[PDB]
């Protein structure tokens, strides 16, 4: 006969002791750790709410991966890529350039708190979310890479991470901060609670059912696998917040996770918002970008954040606001800028599609429907070149994204400048600029694509030397994704 | 344009057609780009610092890690499928010697024996765990990282055994504080801290290289012998076949272990300087190893031929890499 | 006598980069400027004239002011507003 | 270490014992064995040329249904079948009505060899048998089962055989002949050889084909599984075949190839031919009926004949020549009397269809084309009564199934009739009538749905009457599979 | 128009939606459609006749057999699932063992005893694959038919783990003929032919209940409790490890087949006059049981205990269905 | 009087059961079988004569012969071919 798990379990994380030989600080250093003044014995009532041991991962995650590399093969054959709407096929290369090696960091980042934990359940729960993004990483290459004979974008699911290309410049930039270079309690904080279980969970759940919409099975089941992993990690966070409010660190715990969710947002409205309001067919249309995060994402950090003893963040009423924005500029920005990216952007701004974005955001029309009347009228004019840049625009240096807002006849872009030890930071919001404030020495001497340019660092120092320099070349290069189809509405 | 290629851009002109191994490990460490910002942040960022050091200016040095290649080529998807079939044997022997009423067989001084030298291993084990799981995080290429990594849930594997098998054994022997008692073992048994120390210290070697030698090469090494192989022999004729069987399963993790680490030593010496470099790793962990291997099997029956096996089949792991 | 600067232009969604020379006026500035969004996502207001504030503070500069004298730090933030005088 | 298989195989097999306490004749049954007068010790000759062990196929077994059952459960929500060419529905409905239990009743077929069967290595091959159509019958069940609430013809998946509806007595008809009342040795022939290598397999193959062309993926991966099945059984009748060869017994083989693949092709022309040649949509259709009888079906069996010391049937180049017309007529049958069947027939007599269908049998206008012909103009000129029936065909005596043949400008509809010990008997061929009068005790005291209708088995004595013999009612009597959209073509 | 049901017309009204237990293997003989005429041909073919004697005619009565039920509720896919696991638990304890070179270990007197008592066992354990797969073709129900499926792959199961343990001992042990004496042993031993002459017999009883009973509830109860239970008590107390654990694992399959089997007495009981038959049927072969039991384990070591021991457990197995 | 006879229309597919009487002529036979085949599957041919010919042995059956004389076993099958004698 077996034992019950819950007859055994707590053995399986009773492994703190009283180093002797070595001292605790030098076994468990501060600046990996994050003890924070906490003792070994307040760090031992970490609890796990989903419990899970050896026996039963390796079992259950053989059945996951069985069933999803056979359904891959069985509709290999079928090649739906060769026929799938091309705001699909977009959707497809920029997540898989983005996420493949950056969940793959996230197996370090699981490792951090692997070892440098003091609270043990911490560091075996680490160990399978270690094994968790090694998953991740793995399989988000297996797939695409059945596709690298379709065109050379397809490689950047192994490239992008690798390259000085923006959009992974951005996501570097998000990633090292959160998970990568903060000690083990501040990574179950600002990792595994504000992203994994504030966004990408909730996402990767929107996007299996559009993939499914899309009429992609291969996809749709590989990333609802994913997601049934992500849990049993994505806990972590909330036994370390509880710890560090019952004992002397309700402002320490806050901050993180403020810094944790205004970077993540970010992120998310120039990868996710873009996709949802205008590469997805009309008639696909589930609901917008804005409904999405207020149904399935900002009510439930507010029970969390409630539930754990924090407050709502100082830009709550903010990052309600921009909802109707922020994304719409972040799409704009990258359809415009085209060639600089890996994907090709689908523009969204039909008569239909525009009338569907006018009901979802009253006022888009005389706002940023007007920089779209400008670029359509040259479009119909024949004078395409009016619609690819000349310059760059100017980056955030906190999330290295271009800073953009409402246009048209509510004009409304700020810039949140700071001039700091004879230097001049740019950022596109009042949170991208705290953030750096709280602690400057972080971000200090990075330097985004805009001061790389500036400072001889791209050469030739022209628009041809940025491309290089970020390994764009044509065939690659972004273009429209529709191939400009939508214009013949117009004429 | 561009053309598509036939396989990812980093593996063209292979000539053999790269393997699911290939393809999913390969050339996945971003942070190496860059040796002067690791990072995408500010370069003097305590992590900026930490990789600097202890990846980039260790003395073991080879100009492109990324050829490394695991001899098992394990991927996640056949690391589950090898450790079910191996947990299927496992769970299996624990179920059928439970009904036969296997705990109930032994002597109570073999049980006495189990509470001071078997139970207390998960903090040993536990101990690798947290070992490997640093190699992972510090190593210079993912397909180094990787072997780390399976090698990191094995641990948890043995620990899992040990934690498991120790509330069968309080249930079958509750007055002898199986599951209360070991961390006053660990911690105060002389036949324990041999190892304890040479774990404490070597849990503290930073460096990636040393971290790997100390880790992989020495301790590891001595901790099979010691636990697995002589504890295990002494298991079986004592009558408890249970970790006799048990303990032989596990040392199939071990080998695997040991293939990689050998694998990786024979990299090294492609390049000129580092088997001394290695050399100078050993000598200073081995004399801890020793000391480890004394307090632990001299404790036991038969105490200085445990000794003698223990020191000679550990070393002898070192010698086969050409160490 | 070449600067940055980053120019922010009314009814635009997007700050962007603007090498100007020291030598110019605020109206070659704001000329600069426009290449890069009257008729590419701003219609032209040829009934109005565009006009050069620094973004920080608010502030206007004369038409005629160069940029030399303006006191600006490179790559300062310069909003360019349609007005009539 | 473990031993490899060559070196302990034999000792499976090893099995044959002198019996002492009964007799070889009553442990072995002549009437179930069937070894002939051939001794214990030519039967352990017997080799099975693909081997198989016990923990291998638990093994690779539950490989293939994790990844089928994966693959099912992943489309179940996109429901394709809601949205499938009508012509592929009905070819699904068709498939499980006949098919389900049939494979379920044939692992008894292998239950008969793994008793009675002289060869030992027979005996343990017919016990993976066994097993295997266990799987065939459960998830062919399984599938259907999932189409319950869409229509009651999916009920037939389980229900068809428990019917006296045409097509199920016409279908038990062969099993029952071919594998349910036959000896061993004969199943062995009859079953494996001539019907499962003979046909199946490679039916099995074009049907998964056909599948994936249709778009769908749940029941190409379902068959296509199967299929990966049949050789390890299907292997069994060589080696008897080889045994009574190299005994006395060249003719007695012989003699049941002939009679298994002339029943099996009569089977195979009323279920296969009319849907790969009527029920494919025109553009999906990779070769006709007859090109893929002679590129797969054909050549194999010569090629098995020949390497066996066997000859071609007596009736080979009739069977070559029917290939041009059978199931022509089987599909004309199955059409005009469409409210006798569980499925919906397909027409396939559009103006481009019939263009193929000329180009795939030259003077299939000058002939078959005429019946369609008057069936048009009948559907155009709202006469829609005349295009459906007020009898009963004549059925064949030993197929079960209408007698039928080449119409119009080269008519030639011929019956085998045949006056056998005061009562009359109709054949659809000169090989159906002589499979019954080389061994007439085995068929003799049969009766056919029209013997019974004359009989006064049926009753009340009219077309109501035989609806509900046949268990049909509304809701499950076939109509036009596409509603009579292809009359259009005509006005 | 009929309208699209919920299940399957045969399960519709059953208050709990049906289960894939049910949905897959009900009501799916259609030979009992027609118990004049079984078979869609002549009604006085040889098979016609056979089915009417053997099944129709059969002494055991119900008016619904299709109501029959597996306790374990076994289908093909789960079969695969449950019997995967338990061969990876088997393969692995063979695997491990060799490497350990437990066969090496064993007394010359125990490899006698296995060469004779326990080799010899594929003819018996063959036999009982053929009872059981008679049992499928013949039972009046698809759930019968299916518990005897199952059981008819456990049966090569074993006889697939003994043709392998046999190459192992040959080649461990070259001199004593494993692999080519069995058959004479099988044939001429006195201690085989108690059960010898029992399986023989048995194998020639066609009436369906009467071969469920002569093989189910005779025979294999008789066969388990020699073979399983008392060969394998005896090979751990003479130090093979190996036959007491692979023996106790064959008992589980037995545990199986013995709970589907008091199902269906505990079904058939619910007519008057079953138990009568069931139990005259045991008593014409209780006899043949008793003297295979006697013959076989009274040439065992303390063999009279092993022939208390084995009768009482097999007829326990009988008495508890209510026999 | 009522007799079945199974029907082989020249030009059909297909054989069928056709109930006819013990009384009628050819000519009344072949008219109970045309039901069945002109303009369902068979195109008239009113220019002809519809005959009666035995399908085992070939026999034309004169219009006016009566199914009571024929000779016919129950069930037996009838071509009915067109002819203008
Ligand atoms: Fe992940
Ligand atoms: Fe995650
Ligand atoms: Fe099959
Ligand atoms: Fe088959
Ligand atoms: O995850
Ligand atoms: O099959």
């Amino acid at each position: 006969s077996m034992l019950k798990r819950e007859d055994w379990y707590d053995l399986t994380r009773t492994t703190n002791w009283t180093p002797k030989y070595v001292t605790e600080n030098e076994l468990f250093p501060e600046e990996m750790s994050g003890a924070r003044g906490i003792s070994m014995e307040a760090w031992e009532k970490y609890d796990e709410p989903y419990k899970i041991t050896y026996p039963e991962y390796v079992s259950i995650q053989r059945e996951k991966d069985s069933g999803a590399y056979s359904i891959k093969a069985a509709l290999e054959r079928d090649g739906f890529v060769d026929r799938a709407d091309p705001g699909w096929v977009s959707t497809m290369q920029l997540h898989f350039g983005a996420i493949a090696l950056e969940e793959y960091a996230a197996s370090t980042a699981e490792a951090r708190m692997a070892r440098f934990a003091k609270a043990p359940g911490n560091r075996n729960m680490a160990t399978f979310g270690m094994m968790d993004e090694n998953r991740h990483g793995q399989i988000q290459l297996y797939f695409p890479y059945a596709n690298v004979k379709r065109s050379r974008k397809w490689d950047w699911a192994h490239k992008a991470i690798h390259t000085n290309e923006w959009a992974a410049i951005a996501a570097r930039s998000f990633w090292d901060d959160m998970m990568m270079t903060r000690d083990s309690v501040a990574v179950s904080i600002m990792l595994t609670f504000a992203f994994e279980t504030g966004f990408s969970n909730m996402q990767f759940l929107g996007l299996a059912a559009d993939a499914a919409e899309a009429g992609d099975h291969t996809f749709a089941s590989l990333i609802s696998s994913i997601q049934t992993d992500e849990s049993r990690h994505a806990q972590q966070g909330g036994p370390s917040l509880k710890i560090l409010v019952e004992n002397g660190k309700k402002d320490e715990a806050q901050q993180m996770v403020d810094v944790a969710i205004w970077r993540s947002w970010k992120l998310f409205s120039v990868l996710t918002g873009p996709i949802m309001d205008y590469y997805t067919p009309l008639e696909s249309r589930n609901q917008s970008f804005k409904e999405f995060m207020l149904e399935w994402i900002v009510a439930q950090f507010e029970r969390q954040l409630l539930d754990l003893g924090l407050d709502k963040p100082w830009y709550w009423d903010q990052f309600m606001q921009d909802l109707d924005e922020t994304h719409h500029g972040m799409h704009l920005g990258v359809w415009y800028w085209r060639p600089t990216v890996w994907w090709d952007p689908a523009a969204g701004v039909s008569p239909e599609e525009r009338e569907w974005l006018e009901e979802k955001y009253p006022g888009w029309n005389d706002t940023w429907g007007q920089c779209w009347d400008v670029i359509t009228d040259n479009l119909v004019n024949g004078k395409p070149e009016l619609t690819v840049p000349e310059t760059l625009p100017t980056i955030c240096n906190m999330c290295n994204l271009p800073i953009a807002h409402t246009p048209g006849n509510k004009w409304n872009v700020k810039d949140y400048q700071l001039e700091y030890e004879g230097r001049l930071y740019h950022f596109g919001s009042e949170a991208d600029r705290w953030c750096f404030q709280i602690d400057p020495e972080r971000y200090k001497n990075h330097t985004n694509l805009v001061d790389r340019f500036l400072k001889g660092e791209i050469q030739p120092a022209d628009l041809a030397g940025a491309l290089m320099y970020m390994s764009l070349e044509p065939g690659v290069m972004g273009d429209d994704a529709h191939d400009y189809e939508w214009v013949k509405a117009y004429q | 344009a561009l053309k598509p290629l036939k396989t990812w851009s980093h593996l063209a002109g292979n000539r053999r057609r790269p393997s699911e191994y290939e393809v999913v490990s390969t050339n996945l460490h971003y942070f190496t780009d860059n040796p002067e910002r690791p990072w995408e942040l500010d370069s003097n960022l305590p992590m900026q610092t930490w990789y600097k050091k202890y990846c980039f200016d260790s003395p073991l040095k080879h100009d492109d890690w990324n050829a490394f290649r695991d001899p098992d080529q394990l991927v996640y998807r056949t690391y589950n499928l090898l450790q079910d079939g191996q947990e299927s044997y496992v769970q299996g022997l624990f179920d059928q010697l439970n009904d036969r009423g296997h705990d109930q067989m032994l002597t109570r001084e073999w049980v006495e024996t189990l509470a001071r030298f078997y139970t207390p291993a998960r903090y040993l084990f536990h101990a690798l765990q947290m070992g490997s799981v640093y190699i992972h995080q510090i190593a210079p290429a993912s397909t180094i990282t990787n072997c780390a990594t399976y090698e990191t849930a094995d641990h948890l594997r043995w620990l899992t055994h040990t934690a498991y098998r120790t509330r069968e054994l309080a249930n079958c022997y509750p007055d002898v504080g199986f599951g209360k008692r070991e961390r006053d073992v660990w911690e105060n048994d002389p036949a324990w801290q041999g190892f304890r120390e040479l774990i404490e210290k070597a849990l503290i070697a930073w460096d990636w290289g040393e971290a790997f030698t100390a880790i992989n090469l020495v301790t590891k090494p001595a901790v099979e012998e010691a636990l697995l192989q002589q504890l295990g022999s002494l298991a079986q004729s004592e009558g408890d076949t249970l970790l006799g069987l048990l303990a032989q399963a596990q040392k199939r993790d071990a080998e695997r272990h040991r293939r990689w680490s050998s694998a990786l030593v024979k990299m090294a010496l492609e390049k000129e300087g580092n088997r001394e470099v290695l050399q100078k790793w050993v000598a200073k962990w081995e004399p801890l190893a020793d000391k480890a291997i004394e307090a632990y099997c001299s404790a036991l029956p038969d105490g200085e031929n445990a000794i003698v096996e223990a020191k000679s089949a550990s070393r002898y792991v070192r010698q086969m890499m050409g160490l | 006598a070449t600067f940055p600067i980053m120019s922010n232009f009314e009814r635009d969604f997007v700050i962007q980069l603007v090498p100007v020379d020291t030598e110019d006026t605020m109206d070659q500035v704001a000329e600069k400027c426009a290449y890069h969004s009257i008729n590419r996502r701003v219609h032209p207001q040829p009934e109005k004239i565009l006009r050069v504030r620094r973004h920080e503070d608010g502030t206007l500069f004369p038409r005629g002011m160069i940029v030399s004298d303006a006191g600006l730090r490179p790559t300062e933030t310069l909003d360019i507003i349609f007005m009539d005088n």
